[PDB]
């Protein structure tokens, strides 16, 4: 079962 | 860049006549992208099937490539791998034992 | 004995023309379980066990919408490093991640694991406490910021302790009848002449899960190390495992010889003798 993505007030977080 | 180490074998002990399955497992390479074909007397098999992309801890891919055969006394069979960290491709024979 | 679930996502930028071709894939200990190929037809996550046909059309929907959300952040970074790494946009490049979880033989979490490389070199990962990051180089710097003012850690945390391990849980019960099963190695010895004067001697174990093993030869009881040739394990494509082990010894001094396998499946090791 997969995680969601990182996620902070809505909107994803990436690198 | 890390060039392919291949093996090439079957998955039963060979016994001409009886069906089998010739493997070749290629791993320890790096970048993903690579071509690796199945060759009976020389010829690249059809169909050849294989596993789904993955990797080891250090970040390497491994790929099993795969066809259903039936082993006889004569036919010749190997394995050749392509890949960018290779001056032309790599072709190793399937040594029985 | 522990088990772990993991997944390994690799993305390959195409520079000529197109988007990244991305592939995931799950496994349950040394089990592939799913897929996903973004140059595939059904765009799906697809099963890859029996065991996970059980879960219903919401947890195929559920899987595939999370797996091209997780193919989408993979281009986005593939974009972000190419610029942190001050790259042309004419070369190919490669984002790979694994997450997953162990459950130990308490059926508790026992560690979680959350790391990424780029052209196929560590980038960042998730320490061991799971609250704090690891950069390679100052590339990565960048992004352990980001993710320290973001406080990113602790929602993976809460996966990794919880969700990952319940579903981990769900899909050894599921599938108990194989991914809770061990299989010893069948073990024999061949015995080929090379010469009137010499032989091999090759000791063989097949069709064993899971992959761990170790195959050791000994003369006169003792290790034999230096003239053992061994393979790599491989997969039979049947889903256990092969492995090989052979000595060149003087023929009629094979009795001297003794190959020793260890697996988890073994109570005790075997000893095998020409
Ligand atoms: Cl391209």
């Amino acid at each position: 079962f997969l995680n969601k993505d990182l996620e902070v007030d809505g909107h994803f977080v990436t690198m | 860049q890390r060039t392919p180490k291949i093996q090439v074998y079957s998955r039963h002990p060979a016994e001409n006549g009886k069906s089998n399955f010739l493997n070749c497992y290629v791993s320890g390479f790096h970048p993903s992208d690579i071509e690796v074909d199945l060759l009976k007397n020389g010829e690249r098999i059809e169909k050849v099937e294989h596993s789904d992309l993955s990797f080891s801890k250090d970040w390497s891919f491994y790929l099993l490539y795969y066809t259903e055969f039936t082993p006889t006394e004569k036919d010749e069979y190997a394995c050749r791998v392509n890949h960018v960290t290779l001056s032309q491709p790599k072709i190793v024979k399937w040594d029985r034992d | 004995g522990s088990h772990s679930m993991r997944y390994f996502f690799t993305s390959v930028s195409r520079p000529g023309r197109g988007e990244p071709r991305f592939i995931a894939v799950g496994y349950v200990d040394d089990t592939q379980f799913v897929r996903f190929d973004s140059d595939a037809a059904s765009q799906r996550m697809e099963p890859r066990a029996p065991w996970i046909e059980q879960e219903g059309p919401e947890y195929w929907d559920g899987e595939t919408r999370k797996v091209k959300a997780h193919s989408q952040t993979h281009r986005v970074d593939l974009g972000t490093l190419r610029g942190y790494y001050n790259q042309s946009e004419a070369g190919s490049h490669t984002v790979q991640r694994m997450y997953g979880c162990d459950v130990g033989s308490d059926w508790r979490f026992l560690r979680g694991y959350h790391q990424y490389a780029y052209d196929g070199k560590d980038y960042i990962a998730l320490k061991e406490d799971l609250r704090s990051w690891t950069a390679a180089d100052m590339a990565a710097q960048t992004t352990k910021h980001k993710w320290e003012a973001a406080h990113v850690a602790e929602q993976l945390r809460a996966y990794l302790e919880g969700t990952c391990v319940e579903w981990l849980r769900r899909y050894l019960e599921n599938g108990k009848e194989t991914l809770q099963r061990t299989d010893a190695p069948k073990t024999h010895m061949t015995h080929h002449a090379v010469s009137d004067h010499e032989a091999t001697l090759r000791c063989w174990a097949l069709s064993f899960y899971p992959a761990e093993i170790t195959l050791t030869w000994q003369r006169d009881g003792e290790d034999q190390t230096q003239d053992t040739e061994l393979v790599e394990t491989r997969p039979a494509g049947d889903g256990t495992f092969q492995k090989w082990a052979a000595v060149v010894v003087p023929s009629g001094q094979e009795q001297r010889y003794t190959c020793h396998v260890q697996h988890e499946g073994l109570p005790k090791p075997l000893t095998l003798r020409w």
